[PDB]
């Protein structure tokens, strides 16, 4: 399992497309790295859905091919919202494996074990700096064949150390529903 | 003010 | 007691201002949402001074009318910093009433409930996860009657969940004044 | 460079 990340626009093009919120791009892979005028973190499609971490979007819209999209479904008290996926869109599926074998996905496209340590809770094999999780909330939690199984929320942390995981299953996200 | 993809990351 | 958000100014509104450390915008409000290039959170104007967490700030200037202005108060320790506030910036009155009913302005206008347990601390009534506390750090708890208690400093999590809160007491603001 | 306000919260 690899990812890599590649860029899509500059500075000129999000703020523009920020106002507008018109984004006549055509959206390919399944995980989109997203930023406001603050914050810059990470979204995943699971079930035709672009998931991401409420702390980060707020209430906004999107920015859409039709215009500013409006967010569905909003579990603000688990930090969590989503909008319904722009064309083509590729989403990702929900668990099935039971695997407690999971791996982060970071904004850079590192694909980092962490053990489904939960419901919620998930460690980390090998602890790194927070600085190194850093916008990646509203990234995905993954299984050993790929699925869909959490978005990422924040990392836990104790002296500038972090060694585990708070996301959102995959299993609440379809409850919203 | 919107929430705007400024990429992707590529699944495999 | 209710409370929303209002933005004033996109990414490159931090990045000309933070710049020029020149800000012709109007204060209004209490509770401000505060940039750096590195992170955001809040800050609340109380007795004619802007405070804010020196865990965003630091020692860094806040832009202002007529140019950039330098903090006047800064505590390391007690992570709190302010600026003497621009002329024309609205300020909270504080407590001291006895209310251990506290309630917290988020970074997008959330009204969470909080009971007042300890000096600095305060019991999150519905343990929300942390992550979605993330860039509140520097906003106001109101007692009751709307009137500013102290700073949301930290979050006092628990593995995952934030079950209570840190904050400075609008005294130990007061102690440094 | 300098700490910017970028927003308000309106209390009522
Ligand atoms: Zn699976
Ligand atoms: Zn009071």
């Amino acid at each position: 399992i690899t990812a890599y990340s590649q860029q899509t626009r500059g500075l000129l093009g999000c703020i523009i497309t920020s106002l507008t919120g018109r984004d006549k791009n055509q959206v390919e892979g399944e995980v989109q790295v997203v930023s406001t005028a603050t914050q810059s973190f990470l979204a995943t499609c699971v079930n035709g859905v672009c998931w991401t971490v409420y702390h980060g979007a707020g209430s906004k819209t999107l920015a859409g091919p039709k215009g500013p999209i409006t967010q569905m479904y909003t579990n603000v008290d688990q930090d969590l919202v989503g909008w319904q996926a722009p064309p083509g869109a590729r989403s990702l599926t929900p668990c099935t494996c039971g695997s407690s074998d999971l791996y982060l996905v970071t904004r850079h496209a590192d694909v980092i074990p962490v053990r489904r340590r939960g419901d919620s809770r998930g460690s980390l094999l090998s602890p790194r700096p927070v600085s190194y999780l850093k916008g990646s909330s509203g990234g995905p939690l993954l299984c050993p064949s790929g699925h869909a199984v959490g978005i990422f929320r924040a990392a836990v942390c104790t002296r500038g150390v972090a060694k585990a995981v708070d996301f959102v299953p995959v299993e609440s996200m379809e409850t919203t529903m | 003010g919107s929430v705007v993809i400024v990429g992707r990351i590529i699944l495999s």
